[PDB]
Formats: C-alpha cells, structure tokens, sequence
C-alpha cells in the first residue's frame, strides 16, 4: 500500500510514528502533494539564502523609492525593505502560479490531487519526464528527499534569521 | 582509407572532402605533406622553445627572437641546414618512387608484421604533428607582433 | 451581423467601414471574433463614455460634502479633480473597474447564465449577475433593483439599438470635453469651462513616473 | 523571359519599345539563368520605382515645412530634407535602415507558396503576413501592400494596368526625387526647379556623418 | 545523413538549407554529425557568454575575495569591464577553469562521442513528441545562433569604440 512509494527509503524506510497514512492511506497522496510543495519551496529559500549571501543584483530596486539591491540586508530584512507594489506584484505571481499554472489540486475546498496525474505532477507537457522506470524513480526519489532537507535546512536559517538577524549562525 | 589519421574528437575529419573521389596518388601526396608539415612542426616548435632560454651556440648571446635568430645566423650554416634539408628531400622523392611506398615510411614499415599498436603510434605521431603545426605558426607570429620568444612572451 | 445591424441603426447611410477593420482578422482569431471583439468594444466605450459625459457633467457643478471629496473644487477641470484624487483612491477604483471586467470576461459565469464570451456567438454586453461571488451579495450591476427584468423581448433589442447610438455619440462629446480641457478652444463654442494643461490618460501622473521616461 | 519583356515594353509605352541599349535584358548574373536575371533587374526596378514614388512625395511634404510634431522630429527645425537627415539622430537612422532591412528580408523569404522572383514568382511581390501565421516572429497583422484591404478581389486585367501604373510612374519618379538632390546638391542642374530645393553642402549618399563629397569633380 | 534531415532550417531562409558556400555538399555522416555538434557546442558557449557578459557589464559579481595571495576581488575584476576583467584574472584561476572544462568535455566525449553522437551529450529530454523536440532542437539553433552574433557583438563593440550603435 503505503509501505512501497516514492519516499520509502533512506535510513528510515517508511517513516510514520504518528501514524497518519497509516489511519488514512486515502489522504497519502494529499500528504505527498503537501511534501512536494514544501520541499520545493524549501529548496528555492535555501538556495535563495545562499546565494544572497555573495551574489546580489545590480541596479535599483525601485528608483521612485531609491532603495538598491546591494543596500538590502540578507535575510527577513530584505523582504521587509522590498516596497509594496513589489510586494504585491510578487503575491500575484505566487498566486498565478499556485492557481492557475502549477495547479496541485483540482477543485472544491479540500482540494484533491489531479486524477490523471501523480500526487505532485504539476508541470504542462514542456517539462524533463523521465521514461526510465529505474531512473524515474531514483530521481522522484532525490526529489522529495532533497525536498525534506531543504525544509529542515529554510526552518533552520528563517529561526536563526529571527533571532540574531543573519541566517548564519556564529561558529 | 587504409591511414591511421582518424582520431576521437574529430572522428575521421574531412569537411571539404579533398579525399572524397580522389586517386591514391593524391591521397598518398596528401599524407606525406601532413607528415612532413607535422615533423617540421616539432622541430620549429622544440627549437624556439629550447634557443629561447638555452642557446649556447653562437657566442651565446645571439637573439633569442626566432626571426632575428635565423638573420643573424652566418650565412654557411642557412646554406648548410638547406644542403642537409635537400639531402633528405631527394631521399623522400626516391621513397615516393619506390615501386613500395606508404606516403611518410621511411622506415619501410610493410615488410615487418605491424599491428593496432602500431597504428596507434602512427596516430600518435600525426595528432603531435597537427598540434605543432598550429604551435609552431602561432610561435611565429607572436614573435613577430611582440619581437619576444614563446618563454619570455609568456614571462 | 454588422451589415444588417448597422442598416438597422441608420438604414440610410447602410454600412461605412471605411478602413474594413471588419475585414482584417484581429489576432487571427476569424473574422466573426473580429466583429464580437469590435462589437464589445464598441459597446463598452458608448457605456463608459454615456456615464463619463454624465459624470462630467456633474463633477462640473457638484461634490460630495463628506470627506475626501468636500476639499475639492468644482470651479476646476473635472480631470484635475481626478489627479488630484489620492493614490489610494485612484488604485481602487482602477481595481473595482478590474473587478467587473474580469467578472465580464469569466466564460463560466456568462456560461451560467447562458451566454458565452463576446468573440464566439457571445451577444455583446451581457454582463453577469454575481451570484457566482462566495459571500452576500444585495444587488447586481445591471437591473440592479430587478425593475426591468422581464421586459419585451423587441424592446430588448430596440434597447441595443439606442444604446449603441447613444454610445456614439458619448464618445465624441466627452471626447470634445477633454479636448477643449487640455487644449483651449480646441472644441469651438464649448471653451467656457476648465483649461486643466495634462495628460488624462496619466492615472497617476500626479503620485509617480514610471521609469524609462 | 526576353520575349515577356518585349510584350511589356508595349504595355508601358506602345511608341518606345523594348528599349535597352546596354542589353542587360539579355545577361547572366552569379551564374544564374537569363530568366533569374530578368526576374533580378525586374524586381529591382520596380523596388527603385517605389521608393522613388514614397520619397518624391517625402521630399515635398517634408520641404513644405509639413513635419511630425512630436519630440525627435520637432528637434529638427532645418527645412532641407538632406539637412534633415543629417540632423536625424543616428538612433533614428539606424532604427529606419533596418527596420526597411526587415522588410526587405520579409519580401525575400517565400513561405506562402510562391517562387520567389528569381525562380518564376511574380516580380514586384511582397509576401503577405497573414497568409502564414505559424511562420511569423509575434503576430504583424496588418500586410505591407494593401493593409487595409481595398484592393481585395479586384480582377487580374486591373492589377495588370496597375503593374504598368508602378513600372512607369515609378521610372518617372526616379528622375524627380534625383533632380530634388540634383539641385540640392549641385545647383543648376535641373533648371525648372531653380530656386525652389536648397543648396546642400554634405553628401546625400552618406546616412551618417561624412564630409567627402564630390568635391574633386563637380560643377 | 544528408544536411536537409538534420534540424536547423530555419523559418528566416525560407525553410531551406543556407549554405551559400556549399560547404557541406562535400561531407559524410560522420563529418556532418560533427560539424553539428561543433554548431551546438558553440551555441551553448555563446548563450552562456552572452549571460555572463550581461552579469558583468551590469556589475553582477560576488561578494569576497577571487585570491587571497593576489588581493584581487570580483569588484577589482569587474570594475575593469567584461574584457579587461578577464586579463585581470589570476592566471591560475583561468588554468583551473580550463581544466574543469577539459575535464567535463573528456568525459563527455568519451561517453558521447561527436561523431557518433552529434551534439547530444545525453542531457534529460523536456518533451519526447517528435515535432515538439524537433520545434525545440530549432529554437536551440536559433537562440544559440544569435548568441554567437551577439557575443562576438559585444566583443568588437566595447573592443572598438562605437562599432555596434545599440550596445547597451
Ligand atoms: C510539509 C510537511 C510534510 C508532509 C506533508 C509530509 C508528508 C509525508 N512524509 Mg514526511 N517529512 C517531512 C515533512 C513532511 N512530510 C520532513 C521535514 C522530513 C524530514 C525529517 C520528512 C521525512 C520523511 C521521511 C523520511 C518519510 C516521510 C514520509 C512521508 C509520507 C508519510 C505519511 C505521513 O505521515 O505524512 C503526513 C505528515 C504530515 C501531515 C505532516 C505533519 C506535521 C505536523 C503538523 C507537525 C509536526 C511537529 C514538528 C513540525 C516536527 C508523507 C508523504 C514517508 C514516506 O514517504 O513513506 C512512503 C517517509 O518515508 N517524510
Ligand atoms: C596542411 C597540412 C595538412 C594536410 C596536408 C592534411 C591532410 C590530411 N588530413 Mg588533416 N589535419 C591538419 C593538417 C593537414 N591535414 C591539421 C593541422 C589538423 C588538426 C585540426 C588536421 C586534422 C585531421 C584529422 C582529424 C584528420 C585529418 C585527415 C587528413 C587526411 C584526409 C583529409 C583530407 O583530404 O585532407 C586534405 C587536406 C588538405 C588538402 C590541406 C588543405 C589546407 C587548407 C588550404 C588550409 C586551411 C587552414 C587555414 C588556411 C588556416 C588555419 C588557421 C591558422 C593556422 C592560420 C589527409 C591526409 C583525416 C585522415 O587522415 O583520415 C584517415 C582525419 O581523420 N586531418
Ligand atoms: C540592412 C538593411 C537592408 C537589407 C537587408 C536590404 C536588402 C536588400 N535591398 Mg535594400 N534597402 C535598405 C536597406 C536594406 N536592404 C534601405 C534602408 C533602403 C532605402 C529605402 C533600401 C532600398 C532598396 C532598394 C530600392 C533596392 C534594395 C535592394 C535590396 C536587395 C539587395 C541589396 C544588396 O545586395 O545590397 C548590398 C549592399 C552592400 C553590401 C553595401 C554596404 C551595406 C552596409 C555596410 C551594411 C550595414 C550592416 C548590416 C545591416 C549588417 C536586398 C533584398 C534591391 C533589390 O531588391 O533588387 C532586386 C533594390 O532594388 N534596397
Ligand atoms: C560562458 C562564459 C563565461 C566565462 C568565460 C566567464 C568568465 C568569468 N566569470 Mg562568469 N558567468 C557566466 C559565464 C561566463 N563567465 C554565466 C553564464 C554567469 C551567470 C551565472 C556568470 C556569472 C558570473 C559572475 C556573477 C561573476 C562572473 C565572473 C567571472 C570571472 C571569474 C570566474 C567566475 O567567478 O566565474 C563564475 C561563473 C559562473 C558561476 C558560471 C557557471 C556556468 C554555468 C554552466 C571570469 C572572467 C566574476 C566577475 O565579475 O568577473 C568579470 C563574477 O563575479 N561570472
Ligand atoms: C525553468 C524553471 C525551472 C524550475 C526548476 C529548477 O530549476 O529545477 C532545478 C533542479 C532540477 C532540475 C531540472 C533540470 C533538469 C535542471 C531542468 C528541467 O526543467 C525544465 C523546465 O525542463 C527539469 C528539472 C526541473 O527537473 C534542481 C534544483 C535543486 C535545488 C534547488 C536543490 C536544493 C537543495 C537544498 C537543500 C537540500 C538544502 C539544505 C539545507 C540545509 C540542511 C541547511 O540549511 C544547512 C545550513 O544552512 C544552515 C541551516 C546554516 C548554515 O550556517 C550551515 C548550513 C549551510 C550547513
Ligand atoms: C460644438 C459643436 O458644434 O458641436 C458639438 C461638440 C460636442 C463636443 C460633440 C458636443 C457634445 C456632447 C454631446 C452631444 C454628448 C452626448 C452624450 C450622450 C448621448 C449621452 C448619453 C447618456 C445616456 C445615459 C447615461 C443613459 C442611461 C440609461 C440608463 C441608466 C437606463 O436606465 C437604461 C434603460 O434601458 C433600461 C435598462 C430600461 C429601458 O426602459 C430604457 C432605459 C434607457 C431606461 C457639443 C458641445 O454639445 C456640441
Ligand atoms: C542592431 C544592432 O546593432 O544591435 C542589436 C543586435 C546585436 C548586435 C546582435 C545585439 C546583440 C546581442 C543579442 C541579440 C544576443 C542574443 C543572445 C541570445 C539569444 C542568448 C540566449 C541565451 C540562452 C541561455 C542563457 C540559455 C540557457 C539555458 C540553460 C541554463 C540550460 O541549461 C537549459 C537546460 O536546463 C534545462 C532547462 C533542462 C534541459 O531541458 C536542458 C538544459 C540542461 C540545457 C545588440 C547590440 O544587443 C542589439
Ligand atoms: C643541418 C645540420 C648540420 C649538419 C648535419 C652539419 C654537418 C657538418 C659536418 C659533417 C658531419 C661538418 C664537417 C660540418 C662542419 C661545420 N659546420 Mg655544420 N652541420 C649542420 C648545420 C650547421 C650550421 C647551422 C652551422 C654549421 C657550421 C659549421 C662549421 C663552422 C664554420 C665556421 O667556423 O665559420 C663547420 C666547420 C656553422 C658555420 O658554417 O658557421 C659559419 C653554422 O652556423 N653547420 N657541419
Ligand atoms: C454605463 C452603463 C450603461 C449605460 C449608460 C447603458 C445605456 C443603455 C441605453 C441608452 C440610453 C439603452 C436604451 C440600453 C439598453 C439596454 N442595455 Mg444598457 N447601458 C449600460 C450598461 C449595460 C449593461 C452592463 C448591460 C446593458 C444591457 C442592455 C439591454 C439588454 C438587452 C438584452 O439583454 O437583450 C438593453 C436593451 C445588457 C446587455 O447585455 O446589453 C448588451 C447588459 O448586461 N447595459 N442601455
Ligand atoms: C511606396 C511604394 C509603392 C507605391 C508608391 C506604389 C504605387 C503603385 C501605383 C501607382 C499609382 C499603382 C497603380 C500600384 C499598383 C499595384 N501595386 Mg504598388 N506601390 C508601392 C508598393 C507596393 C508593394 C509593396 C506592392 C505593390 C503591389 C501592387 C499591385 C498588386 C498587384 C497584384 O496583386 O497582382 C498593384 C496593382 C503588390 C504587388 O504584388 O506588386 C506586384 C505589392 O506587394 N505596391 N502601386
Ligand atoms: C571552473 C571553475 C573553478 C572550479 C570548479 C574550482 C574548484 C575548486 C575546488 C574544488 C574542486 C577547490 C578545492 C578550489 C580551490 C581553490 N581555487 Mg578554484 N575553482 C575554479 C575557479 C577558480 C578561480 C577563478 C580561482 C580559484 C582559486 C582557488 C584557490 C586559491 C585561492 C588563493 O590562493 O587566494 C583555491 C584554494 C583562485 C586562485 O588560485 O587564485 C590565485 C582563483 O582566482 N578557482 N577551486
Ligand atoms: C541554544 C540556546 C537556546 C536555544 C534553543 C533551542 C530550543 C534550539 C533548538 C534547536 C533545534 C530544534 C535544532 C534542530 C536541528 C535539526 C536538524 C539539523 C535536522 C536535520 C535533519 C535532516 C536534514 C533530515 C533528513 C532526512 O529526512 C531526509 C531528507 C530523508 C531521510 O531518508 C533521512 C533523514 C530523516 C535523515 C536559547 C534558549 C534560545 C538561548 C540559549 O542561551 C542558547
């Protein structure tokens, strides 16, 4: 059932101490479509905080408010500075993109998975597939684990982010 | 077909196809002068680099510059090195009218028993000669825009 | 449709495309999605014309004595009124006007209703009743107090006729107002009233410069 | 074909006939067949007549003191067109050049259908855009010739009179906008216009800044 | 294969094979294949060098130390501009990305052979219907193409002054 999927792997194997596929095998799919989101948007924050910390873009954020892409901070700070038509501007893509491009579930208020589509298949047609079954699997499988350390990890640098104000901490 | 200059990163290179409906004698004219521009190459190539920083001929103090070196070399030894070359040129041309004749053998290679290891020192030998013909132009024409040899353009 | 349609708003005159902008398949969508876009936009420009002349109008002579509106002037340019708007309330009303377009351009609610986009066999206009909004709605846009609702169905065609008449001619008299605004004696007989000197079609001139210009 | 060229030379002038005294008709270019050639001179020709045709209207709008009043082009107060060229910004004359470079290469790629001129099409021929919308860069819309479709359905004898219209009216407005230069350049050289094109002392064969002119041999 | 079955005839020449030249009438399988291969790789070079030199033309870099022993930072690096910035490299630091490069095109060379494999080193395939791939093989020669032109564009512009007029 839920014992062989893509995730049953690693030190662990299947991974349920407080048994929520297990109560509910049906919600599986919903659980691995959350874990995809999370360990996605895990990946893109962490490798956002590493790579702010050298690399920043050139000229200004906004000219009418004379705020700079290198005067920004790294970290929560730096989204506090951004003005709030960027602000705006950057909810509306996420909610373009949540909504209308990558859809992770189908309709009603709790929403289902895509029927014709795996937990978290959420590319178009013009997307890498991989046909190998061996490979596929290999790869679905780095993906969501590199997903759950990705989200180990943002927990990691958002927390020490709040407290001290870099995402580094001292060592 | 039938050389060994077919190599990996290029595979067998012929984008013009001079070899494509060409005789034998023209394939065979064709290797010889790949082979003679590729030895010639490493004897420019090696030369410059060692009379660059070791040249204890001449006094030792004639230019290290390769185009002032030959200018300043005595006449009788440019007539000597061109006697030495013509000396081995007309043994080349009776090597080409041997009734035998593989286009740069003057070892006579077809009357042992050769194999791919052979072959592959053969390929060995012209992949050198294509490196240092490009060297040994390259080496030339730095020496002429900065008037400094290969080692001491690059110091 | 736009030969007997055009027959039936002045049959004397018949059909005047003189550019055949009928004729040129826009987006290469089909020449009928070229006549319901043209159709819609016509329809949509003699709507927001007809309520800017009256609007202008008014702004002209009458201001709403409670606050942000009491601070204005009426003795200037009903445009200059709209510049010197807050940027707040010029955002919100673009984004309210944004609202009942992309409700208007939702397939799925005109599909309720029975209608379908205005480019495909959709009749050009039909605006959708917001039943398919999430929380209470009171009233509509159209028929909003539901008093004309069952009207004749000749009527509701007739209706269509004056309205693109009327539409018509809104777009050039508030067309006329805003030429003579930023440009005196630029409508001869009507320089009387306002000669505000600045782009209408700058929303927000008066906050910020988009930048590259 | 040379036989064509002799028919048309009646259409065009039915007096003058098939009159070529350098028989160029008759050569071979790039190793190319005399009917690519014939296609070649024809369809350069007919481009030389048309741009003749926009620029002799050009010229005189232009130094009537009729002009665009808008920013780049109320920056240029001088009256004489070469001048005002001259005074373009080289942004401007650049975005000019190629943009008619991309109407050129438009009018050069076939994908419609048609042989292109040198291969049996129709000399004179500017693909239309929406004939293909797949091949196109975004979506252009409007065509080049006939955008607005006026000309549409009209009968092949009166497109025919049309061709024989171009050909001459675009040979005759040659020698206008060349006599516009002409006096603008070297005064007294076309004598009905004297007076009425400026003097002009830089290079009209020149888009951007240069001061070699035909200084050696002139007047 | 002949040169009309390779991808790469292109929509702006009318959908035929350009070669003014006639430079490919006289070739093989095997030499086509890597003459292909040779476009490709160049493509994907230019593309990469049009992005880097937009990174630092704009003044992208990072922030540190490029070598400790020499003092040179990215700033240093990139204050001089795209072409100076480069001789202003370590010359060591140029030797180690040379190598890397070596190193990956050895290898990918050996397990993708030009030859054999005509610019496909094995990359994953973003969609495997055949007009699709082929659209996209297309787009990639037509991207890389004007790489090519706009990287050498660059060169010459900010090498000799005011060659390209639209150089940002
Ligand atoms: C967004 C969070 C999230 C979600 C939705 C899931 C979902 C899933 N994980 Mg888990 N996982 C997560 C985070 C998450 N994971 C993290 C951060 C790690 C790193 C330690 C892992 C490591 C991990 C492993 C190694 C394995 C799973 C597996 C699973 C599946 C088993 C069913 C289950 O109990 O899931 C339901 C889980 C939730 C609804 C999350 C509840 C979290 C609560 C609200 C808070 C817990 C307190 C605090 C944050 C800690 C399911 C797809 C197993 C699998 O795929 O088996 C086939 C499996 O082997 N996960
Ligand atoms: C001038 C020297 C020379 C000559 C005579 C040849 C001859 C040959 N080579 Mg070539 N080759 C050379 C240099 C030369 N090569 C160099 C330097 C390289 C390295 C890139 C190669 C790489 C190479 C490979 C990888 C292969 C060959 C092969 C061959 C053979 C078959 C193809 C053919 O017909 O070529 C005929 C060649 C010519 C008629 C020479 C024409 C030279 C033109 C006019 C000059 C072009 C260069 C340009 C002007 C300047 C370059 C930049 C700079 C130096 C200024 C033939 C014996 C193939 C072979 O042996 O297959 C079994 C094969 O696989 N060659
Ligand atoms: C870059 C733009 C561009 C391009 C691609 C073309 C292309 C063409 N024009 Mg030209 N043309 C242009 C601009 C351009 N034109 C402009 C601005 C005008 C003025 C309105 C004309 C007016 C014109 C006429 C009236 C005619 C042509 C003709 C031609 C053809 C051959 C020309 C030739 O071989 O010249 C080669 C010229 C040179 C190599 C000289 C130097 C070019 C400079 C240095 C290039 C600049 C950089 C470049 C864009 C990269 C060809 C279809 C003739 C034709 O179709 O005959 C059948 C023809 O009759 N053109
Ligand atoms: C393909 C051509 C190419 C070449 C020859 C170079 C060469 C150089 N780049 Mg790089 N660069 C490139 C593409 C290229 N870049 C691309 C595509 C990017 C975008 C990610 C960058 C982003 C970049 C930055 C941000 C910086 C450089 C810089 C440098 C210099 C130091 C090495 C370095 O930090 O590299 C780093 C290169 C990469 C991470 C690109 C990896 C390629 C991918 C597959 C050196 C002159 C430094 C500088 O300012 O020097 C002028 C510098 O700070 N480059
Ligand atoms: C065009 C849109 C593309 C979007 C997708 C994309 O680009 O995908 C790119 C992609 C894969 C791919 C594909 C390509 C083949 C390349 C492209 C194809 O795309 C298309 C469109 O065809 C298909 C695709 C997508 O499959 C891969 C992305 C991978 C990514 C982004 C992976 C991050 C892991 C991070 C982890 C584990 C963090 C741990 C973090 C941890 C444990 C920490 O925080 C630790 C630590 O910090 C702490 C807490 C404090 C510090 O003091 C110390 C350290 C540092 C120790
Ligand atoms: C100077 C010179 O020489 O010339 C010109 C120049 C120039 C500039 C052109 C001029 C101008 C301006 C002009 C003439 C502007 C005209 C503007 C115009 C024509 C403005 C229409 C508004 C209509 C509205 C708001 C309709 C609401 C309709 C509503 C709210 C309805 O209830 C719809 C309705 O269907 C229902 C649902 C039920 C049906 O039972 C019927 C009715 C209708 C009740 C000049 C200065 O005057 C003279
Ligand atoms: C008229 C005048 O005078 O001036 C004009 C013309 C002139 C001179 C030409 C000029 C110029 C320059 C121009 C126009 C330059 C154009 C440059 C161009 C067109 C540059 C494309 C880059 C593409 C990139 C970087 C793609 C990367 C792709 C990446 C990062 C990938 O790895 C993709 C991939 O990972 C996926 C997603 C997964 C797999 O499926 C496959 C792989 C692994 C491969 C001027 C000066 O600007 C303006
Ligand atoms: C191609 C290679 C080569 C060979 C195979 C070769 C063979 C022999 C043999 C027989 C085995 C003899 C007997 C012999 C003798 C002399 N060689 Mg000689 N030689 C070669 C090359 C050069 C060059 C480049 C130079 C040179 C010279 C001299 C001088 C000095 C004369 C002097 O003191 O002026 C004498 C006596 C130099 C010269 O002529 O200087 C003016 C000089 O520059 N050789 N050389
Ligand atoms: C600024 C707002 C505005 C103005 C100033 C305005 C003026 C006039 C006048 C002129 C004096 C007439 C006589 C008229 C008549 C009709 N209007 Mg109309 N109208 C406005 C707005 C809307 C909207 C949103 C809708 C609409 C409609 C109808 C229908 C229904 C026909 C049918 O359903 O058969 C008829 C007969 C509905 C529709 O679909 O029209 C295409 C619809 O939804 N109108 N309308
Ligand atoms: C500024 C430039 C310009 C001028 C000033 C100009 C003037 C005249 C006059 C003079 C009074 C006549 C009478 C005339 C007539 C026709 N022009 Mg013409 N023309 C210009 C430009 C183009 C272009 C770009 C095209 C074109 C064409 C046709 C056709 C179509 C025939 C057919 O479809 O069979 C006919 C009948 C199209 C074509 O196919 O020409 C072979 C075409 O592409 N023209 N044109
Ligand atoms: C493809 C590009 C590339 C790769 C993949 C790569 C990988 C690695 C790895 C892992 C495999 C290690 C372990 C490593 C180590 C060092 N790199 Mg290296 N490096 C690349 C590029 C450059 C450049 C451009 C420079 C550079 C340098 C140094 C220095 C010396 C610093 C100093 O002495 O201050 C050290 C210790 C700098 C240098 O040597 O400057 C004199 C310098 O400028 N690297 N580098
Ligand atoms: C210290 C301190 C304070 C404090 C504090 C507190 C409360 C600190 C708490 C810190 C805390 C709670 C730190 C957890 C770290 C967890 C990590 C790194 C786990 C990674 C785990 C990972 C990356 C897991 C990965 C895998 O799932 C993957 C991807 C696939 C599986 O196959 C294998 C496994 C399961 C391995 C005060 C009170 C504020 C002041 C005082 O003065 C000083």
């Amino acid at each position: 059932g839920v014992e062989t999927e893509l995730g049953a792997t690693g030190p662990l194997g299947y991974w349920d101490p407080f048994g929520f596929s297990v109560r509910n095998p049906e919600r599986f799919n919903r659980y691995r479509a959350v874990e995809l989101k999370h360990g996605r948007i895990a990946m893109a924050a962490t490798t956002g905080y590493m790579v702010q910390s050298f690399l920043r873009w050139p000229g200004y954020l906004s000219t009418s408010a004379n705020i700079k892409f290198a005067d920004l901070p790294n970290g929560i700070a730096a989204f506090k500075a951004i003005p709030p038509a960027g602000l705006f501007q950057i909810l509306l893509f996420i909610g373009a993109m949540e909504a209308f491009t990558w859809r992770y579930y189908e309709g009603p208020w709790p929403g289902k998975v895509p029927e014709g589509k795996a937990p978290g298949d959420v590319a178009g047609d013009l997307w890498v597939r991989y046909t190998d079954p061996e490979e596929k699997a290999f790869k679905l499988n780095a993906e969501i684990n590199n997903g759950r350390a990705a989200m180990m990890g943002s927990l990691g640098m958002l927390m020490h982010d709040h407290i001290l104000g870099t995402w580094v901490p001292p060592g | 077909n039938g050389m060994v200059g077919d190599c990996k990163p290029l595979g067998y290179f012929d984008p013009l196809g001079f070899s494509k409906d060409a005789s034998p004698e023209t394939m065979a004219k064709f290797r010889e002068a790949e082979l003679k521009h590729g030895r010639v190459a490493m004897l420019a190539c090696a030369g410059m680099i060692t009379a660059d920083k070791f040249h204890p001929l001449f006094g030792g103090k004639l230019s290290s510059n390769p185009l002032l070196a030959i200018t300043q070399v005595p006449k009788l030894g440019l007539l000597q090195i061109l006697l030495f070359i013509g000396f081995m040129e007309v043994f080349g041309i009776l090597n080409s009218r041997r009734p035998d004749y593989e286009p740069g053998n003057f070892l006579g290679t077809s009357q042992w028993e050769t194999t791919p290891t052979w072959d592959a020192y053969q390929l060995r030998e012209l992949n050198n000669g294509r490196l240092a013909m490009f060297g040994a132009i390259g080496m030339l024409t730095h020496a002429y825009i900065t008037g400094k040899g290969p080692l001491e353009l690059l110091d | 449709a736009l030969p007997e349609l055009s027959k039936k708003l002045n049959p004397v005159l018949g059909y005047w495309d003189p550019l055949n902008l009928a004729e040129l398949n826009f987006w290469g969508a089909g020449d009928d999605a070229t006549v319901g876009f043209l159709r819609h936009a016509e329809i949509k420009h003699g709507r927001v014309a007809m309520a800017a002349f009256v609007g202008y109008c008014v702004q002209s002579n009458v201001h709403f004595p409670w606050a942000p509106f009491n601070s204005i002037p009426t003795n200037i340019a009903p445009a200059e009124q709209w510049a010197q708007l807050p940027e707040a309330a010029k955002w919100q009303i673009i984004l309210f006007v944004g609202f009942l377009e992309v409700y208007s351009e939702h397939s799925f609610i005109l599909e309720k209703y029975g209608q379908k986009h205005y480019m495909k066999g959709g009749k050009p206009g039909f605006f959708p009743d917001f039943d398919t909004m999430v929380h209470p709605v009171p009233l509509n846009l159209w028929d909003p107090l539901k008093a004309y609702k069952g009207a004749s169905a000749e009527r509701k065609a007739d209706g269509l006729l004056k309205e693109v008449n009327n539409g018509r001619l809104a777009m050039i008299g508030i067309m006329g107002f805003c030429a003579e605004a930023r440009v005196p004696g630029a409508v001869p007989a009507l320089s009387n009233i306002a000669h505000y000197a600045g782009d209408p079609m700058a929303p927000f001139a008066a906050n910020f410069h988009l930048p590259g210009f | 074909s040379l036989s064509d060229l002799k028919t048309l030379a009646t259409g065009l002038n039915p007096v003058v006939g098939y009159w070529d005294p350098l028989k160029l008709g008759e050569a071979e270019f790039w190793d190319n067949t005399n009917e690519e050639t014939i296609g070649w001179l024809r369809h350069a020709e007919i481009k030389h007549g048309r741009v003749a045709m926009a620029g002799f209207v050009g010229f005189i709008v232009q130094a009537n003191g009729i002009k665009f009043p808008w920013a780049p082009f109320n920056a240029i107060t001088s009256t004489s067109p070469p001048e005002q060229w001259d005074q373009l910004p080289d942004a401007a004359k650049w975005q000019i050049i190629l943009g008619v470079g991309f109407l050129e290469w438009w009018s050069e790629i076939r994908v419609d259908g048609t042989p292109h001129y040198m291969k049996g099409g129709k000399p004179g021929y500017v693909p239309d855009f929406d004939a293909t919308p797949d091949q196109l860069p975004h979506w252009v819309g409007l065509n080049l010739y006939d955008p607005l479709k006026w000309s549409k359905g009209a009968s092949a004898e009166k497109k025919q009179k049309g061709l024989l219209t171009e050909l001459n009216n675009g040979r005759l407005a040659m020698l206008g906008i060349m006599g516009f230069v002409s006096e603008a350049k070297v005064p007294g050289s076309v004598p009905l216009l004297k007076g009425l094109v400026a003097p002009y002392t830089g290079e009209v064969m020149a888009p951007f800044a240069t001061d070699i002119d035909w200084s050696s041999w002139a007047y | 294969l002949a040169v009309t079955d390779l991808v790469g005839a292109s929509t702006e020449v009318s959908n035929k094979v350009w070669d003014p030249l006639k430079l490919s009438e006289n070739m093989d399988e095997s030499n086509l294949k890597l003459v292909r291969a040779a476009e490709l790789k160049h493509c994907r070079v230019a593309m990469l060098a049009t992005v880097g030199w937009l990174w630092t033309a704009t003044g992208t870099h990072f922030e540190g130390m490029l070598s400790t022993s020499s003092g040179v930072s990215f700033a240093d690096v990139a204050a001089a501009g795209p072409l100076l910035g480069a001789a202003k490299v370590p010359a060591a630091g140029i030797w180690q990305m040379i190598a890397a490069i070596g190193a990956l095109e050895v290898y990918w060379e050996n397990k993708y052979p030009a030859a054999e494999c005509g610019g496909d080193f094995g990359v994953p395939r973003v969609t495997q219907d055949p007009a699709k791939f082929k659209e996209i093989q297309l787009a990639e020669l037509k991207n890389g193409r004007l790489a090519m032109i706009g990287i050498i564009s660059f060169a010459c512009a900010e090498a000799i002054p005011g060659s390209v007029p639209f150089y940002p």
